[PDB]
């Protein structure tokens, strides 16, 4: 049970530098003030990040994506090839309370939406859930950047997150920080798209990039926690 | 005292040992062929009549790595007998009495 | 023992090396998280009712504790086949996200179950990659599954445009047309519909009587295993060699208590060159630390077959606590090239006979 | 190559000798280290003290004299070169 | 040419005949004393 | 020993690092040559003529 | 099959390379000392009288 | 520049004549001032 | 026709003899070749690497 809009809402696709984020651990293994060379898919340093003030984009082979979030608005994601009970189909929200993942045919309109009303209740984002596969509940995910990595790798679906307290208005921040692992979700499908979850005011601006096969060397502190890394394929002194 | 880089021969000596120590040691951590890396899986997962297989792969490859270090180190040795030799010399010569 | 490495017998003074020694392992230790569930094996195959080999029921198992001494002592089982490990030995090792398909094929066809293989079922309802890994078990099924009329619930395709990749699933059913004119639906001439059903009757022969066919897909070292065989967890010492089974990582060494400071999402790590050093137990959830166990080369004294027949045991690079007939033997010194046995120390400096380092050596009086 | 495992060491047992004269040139190689060492320092038959009071024309020589209040009995050049190399 | 290459030498031929050439300047006109 | 050939490569990199240290010592060769002419002949400080 | 081939093929190659590169590393040792005894020979017999 | 030993980018030449700091080959190198 | 490689082609002026198709210099490396169409000769040497 949900309906079009008349307002077609335009956010201006932006396009501004990445600078030296989207680091993430990529192993389980604890290593103390080492240089570390691996080759593995990450976001190429000083790329073209986009940035959006919900159109359907590829997933491809993996995606990074950004909020400088106030008040929590954002709720979830989708993630499928079609979006209808036809093919199957990925839904993550995070409401006030612990998060939900299901995993199911779910039938998609074109805007998919919770709403507020003003004692928070309501919830027809889609309409029909046939067919479902797996259910997963965890702890609540959620000024404030949220940085969120997402690959899916032989039947295994990986999310990183890293929360950081910001202050700078717009600029991206000229800092390092990596994201440790949040989950692993082990059901393979063939996704291609993703959407982005809103809960409009029934009483956007964030950052997207892509990811990349190449290599990089990193650097581990006397406490296991990295602290900077290199990117090989960047220049002549890299 | 002030300036530096007055030692570059021990040094690089010294350096061009770990190194060699270090790619030795690293160099067990290859497949050489075989489906693993490490013997104790491939003994404790499959049949002998394909361990042996296996084990005669690594150990053909880390015989050579290990012969190869070996010659490395002759060499060296070698160049660093007769540059002893040379420092016995001066010390003979130029210490004992005037040159 | 010298005069055997010598290759003499006579020997002239000096030190000799004859052979190494080590520390041997005295008991093993394994740990596992308490995880008592029974992994589920007679819901799949205590069965009873079996989907069709075009419709081959597929089961994702993970998070449980699974025996397959069971499996493997049945006599009821006519093939018991496995790829990729030794049968005997699924009991020592762990997984996650393991595959079971279980379906009905006819008596003859048990052989078109294989790697690489070709047929019609073989390339039309069910495929097998060139890389499986994993174990196939089929058994009998006369008895259970025919009829004195005859079972015809049970079908197969036979029929495709092309073959199938491995591991997918067909369930369309469209007519198929084998000539070269429409057939819009119509089951007629060269319009044939793409399933057939069986006949399985008791008085058919072998190669018809219907047989349970059950297959099982293994993966190695994706994550975390968390699918382990039948294991007995046990209790922890310390500060001494012996070998351990730590969730299924396994090696030798000593284990000693750690300061080492962990991230929360970590079970071990590394210091370099792959040389794990530091566990974290799943039951207690404590770092611990290895250490190798001792190990040396020993030597031998002698000042001369010529002169007398006394000598003494040097062991490199070991502390004198851990030397163990020439276990307590004489006063036994320890010095910084590692212990010695067999000679007295003294307060003296002579010129020195035969070397033996860090700036000490013996001589011949004893 | 085979980390404390029988079958490995059996198996390797049919290659005939390589490791004996494999481990045969490293003991080698120390004692010509050992030797190299003796011969270049050991150039004296008595160990030689100078006299307490030092008057030696003018020249100062103080700089390159063992320092006895030093635990270690080396000069303060020895020290700086001990100290610098990592 | 199959993966072998030349590189070529730091010193060229013309600054070695004119190293040879001080050389036996210095010794025929100073003697030793240069050294 | 490849000849630009990608599956050659790949057959290649689980060998380990041979070529690394393969590499390593005619660069080396080559130093000591030229410190070998230097040190022979560049032994005054003035051109004289 | 291929595989196989190469395999041959790749371990034939490499083997020839080392001993190259080994027969290398003793004759530019050799070349080294021959260098050493010329540049002293010439320190001593040029810039003074021997 | 083109140099008998390649081609070298990055860097400009002059007419002068200096000691060498980093060789580079066939009797030219380069050094820091740029 | 059949002979497959990759390198750069010139015009060239080496001298073949009507029966030979085409002329290796040593080491068994191809290095001119007779085109079918044409019956001209052309020389084939290396892309620049370093
Ligand atoms: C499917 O059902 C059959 C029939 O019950 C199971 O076979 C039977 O399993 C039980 C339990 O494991 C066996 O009982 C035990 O047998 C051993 C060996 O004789 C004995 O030492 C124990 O004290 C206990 O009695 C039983 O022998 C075995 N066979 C029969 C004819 O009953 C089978 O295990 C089931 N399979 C699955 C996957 O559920
Ligand atoms: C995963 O989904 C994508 C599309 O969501 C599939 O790509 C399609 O493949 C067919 C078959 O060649 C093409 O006709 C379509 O044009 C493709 N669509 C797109 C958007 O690329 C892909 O085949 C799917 N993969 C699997 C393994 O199911
Ligand atoms: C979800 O699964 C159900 C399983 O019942 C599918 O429903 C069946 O679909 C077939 C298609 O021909 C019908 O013949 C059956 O009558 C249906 N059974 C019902 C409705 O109980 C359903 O098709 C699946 N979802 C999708 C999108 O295919
Ligand atoms: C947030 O989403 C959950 C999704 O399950 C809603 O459902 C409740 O979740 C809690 C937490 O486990 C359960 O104890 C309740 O039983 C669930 N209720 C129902 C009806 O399923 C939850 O209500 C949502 N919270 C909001 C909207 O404030
Ligand atoms: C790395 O870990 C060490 C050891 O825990 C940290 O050192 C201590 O840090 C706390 C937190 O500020 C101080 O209260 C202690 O006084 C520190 N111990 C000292 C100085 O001996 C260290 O801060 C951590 N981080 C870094 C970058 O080293
Ligand atoms: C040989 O082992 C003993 C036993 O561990 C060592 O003695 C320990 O030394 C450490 C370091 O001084 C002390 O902290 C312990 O209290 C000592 N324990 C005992 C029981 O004596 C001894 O130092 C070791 N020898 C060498 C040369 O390392
Ligand atoms: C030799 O030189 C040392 C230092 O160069 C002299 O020692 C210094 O003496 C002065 C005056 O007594 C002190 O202020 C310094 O602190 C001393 N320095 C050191 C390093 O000892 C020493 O007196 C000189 N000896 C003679 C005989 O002139
Ligand atoms: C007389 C002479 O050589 N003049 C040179 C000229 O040839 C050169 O092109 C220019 C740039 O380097 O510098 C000056
Ligand atoms: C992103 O691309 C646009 C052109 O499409 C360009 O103007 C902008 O500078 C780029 N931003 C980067 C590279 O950070
Ligand atoms: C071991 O079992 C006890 C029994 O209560 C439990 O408290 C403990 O958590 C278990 N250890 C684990 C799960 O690592
Ligand atoms: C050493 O042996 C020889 C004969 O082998 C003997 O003549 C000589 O006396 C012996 N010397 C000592 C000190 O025993
Ligand atoms: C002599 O050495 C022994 C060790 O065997 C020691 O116990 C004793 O105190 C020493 N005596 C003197 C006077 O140094
Ligand atoms: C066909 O090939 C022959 C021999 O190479 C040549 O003489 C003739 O011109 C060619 N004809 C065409 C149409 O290419």
């Amino acid at each position: 049970q949900c309906v079009n809009l008349t307002t077609r809402t335009q956010l201006p696709p932006a396009y501004t530098n990445s600078f030296t984020r989207g680091v993430y651990y990529p192993d389980k293994v604890f290593r103390s003030s080492v240089l570390h060379s691996t080759q593995d898919l990450f976001l190429p340093f000083f790329s073209n990040v986009t940035w959006f003030h919900n159109p359907v984009l590829p997933f491809n082979d993996g995606v990074y994506f950004a909020s400088t979030e106030k008040s929590n608005i954002i709720r979830g994601w989708i993630f499928g090839t079609t979006l209808d009970s036809k093919t199957q189909s990925l839904l993550i929200v995070n409401n006030a309370t612990n998060v939900v993942i299901k995993v199911c045919e779910f039938q998609f309109c074109n805007d998919p939406f919770l709403d507020v009303y003003y004692m928070k209740s309501e919830f027809r984002v889609y309409s029909s859930a046939n067919n479902c596969t797996f259910e997963y509940v965890s702890q609540p995910f959620l000024k404030n950047l949220r940085e969120f990595v997402f690959k899916n790798i032989d039947g295994y679906f990986k999310i990183y997150s890293k929360h950081t307290p910001i202050n700078l208005v717009r600029d991206l921040p000229q800092g390092f920080s990596a994201l440790e692992p949040l989950v692993d979700l082990p059901i393979g499908i063939n996704i291609t798209r993703f959407q982005t979850l809103l809960a409009l005011h029934r009483s956007a601006a964030y950052y997207v990039g892509y990811l990349q096969p190449r290599t990089f060397l990193l650097k581990y502190n006397e406490n296991g926690t990295i602290t900077d890394a290199v990117d090989c394929a960047l220049d002549p002194l890299s | 005292s002030s300036t530096a880089s007055a030692l570059g021969k021990l040094q690089d000596v010294v350096n061009q040992n770990a190194q060699a120590l270090n790619t030795l040691v690293k160099q067990l951590s290859s497949n050489f062929g075989a489906i693993s890396s490490v013997l104790n899986d491939i003994l404790s997962r499959l049949d002998p009549p394909e361990a042996e297989v296996q084990i005669d792969r690594l150990i053909t490859g880390r015989l050579q790595s290990l012969q190869t270090y070996v010659t490395q180190q002759l060499i060296r040795a070698a160049e660093i007998r007769a540059s002893a030799n040379l420092a016995a010399t001066k010390m003979s010569e130029c210490v004992l009495g005037q040159s | 023992e010298t005069k055997c490495t010598l290759k003499s017998f006579t020997v002239e003074k000096g030190i000799y090396q004859t052979s190494n020694f080590r520390v041997q392992p005295t008991e093993s230790i394994v740990r596992f998280p308490n995880i008592t569930n029974l992994c589920p094996f007679g819901e799949v195959f205590n069965a009873t009712r079996f989907a069709s080999v075009y419709a081959w029921n597929r089961k994702r198992i993970s998070n449980c504790v699974a025996d397959y001494s069971v499996l493997y002592n049945s006599a009821s089982f006519s093939t018991f086949k496995c790829y990729g490990v030794s049968p005997t030995k699924l009991n020592d090792l762990c997984f996650t996200n393991v595959y079971a398909d279980s379906f009905v094929i006819r008596g003859d066809e048990v052989r078109q179950i294989a790697p690489g293989q070709t047929g019609k079922i073989a390339d039309y309802n069910y495929k097998l990659p060139d890389d499986f890994t994993g174990c196939v078990i089929a058994w009998n099924s006369n008895n259970l599954d025919s009829k004195v009329g005859g079972n015809y619930n049970y079908r197969y395709r036979l029929f495709r445009k092309s073959n199938l990749k491995p591991f997918e699933r067909d369930i369309s059913t469209e007519i198929y047309q084998a000539g070269s004119t429409p057939c819009n639906g119509v089951q007629g001439f060269n319009c044939y519909f793409p399933l057939q059903s069986y006949g399985f009757q008791p008085t058919n022969g072998v190669g018809y009587q219907p047989y349970r066919v059950v297959v099982l897909s293994f993966e190695l070292l994706h994550a975390p295993a968390t699918v382990c065989g039948p294991k007995k967890s046990t209790n922890l010492v310390k500060n001494k060699c012996v070998n351990f089974n730590f969730n299924g990582l396994t090696g030798t060494g000593v284990l000693t208590e750690s300061n080492k400071k962990f991230l929360p999402f970590q079970q071990f790590g590394r210091d370099i060159a792959d040389t794990t050093d530091a566990v974290r137990d799943p039951q207690t959830l404590e770092i611990l630390d290895i250490t190798p166990c001792s190990f040396g080369g020993v030597s031998v004294i002698t000042p001369g077959t010529n002169t007398s027949n006394q000598v003494a045991v040097l062991y490199q690079g070991v502390n004198c606590t851990e030397v163990p007939v020439y276990s307590t033997g004489s006063n036994v010194f320890q010095t910084r090239a590692g212990c010695l046995i067999g000679a007295e120390h003294v307060n003296n400096s002579y010129e020195c006979d035969i070397p033996i380092g860090a700036g000490i050596c013996a001589s011949y009086q004893s | 190559i085979c980390g404390d495992s029988t079958e490995c060491s059996n198996l390797l047992l049919q290659y005939g000798s390589f490791c004996t004269q494999l481990n045969r040139a490293l003991t080698g190689i120390a004692v010509e280290q050992d030797k190299n060492t003796q011969e270049v320092f050991a150039q004296v038959k008595q160990i030689y003290k100078t006299p307490p009071i030092k008057d030696f024309g003018g020249f100062n020589f103080s700089q390159i004299l063992p320092d006895p209040s030093k635990p270690s009995k080396r000069s303060f050049i020895e020290d700086l070169l001990f100290n610098k190399v990592t | 040419f199959n993966g072998l290459t030349v590189l070529p030498p730091l010193l060229t031929d013309e600054m070695i005949a004119q190293y040879t050439s001080a050389l036996l300047a210095g010794t025929i006109t100073s003697g030793w004393t240069f050294g």
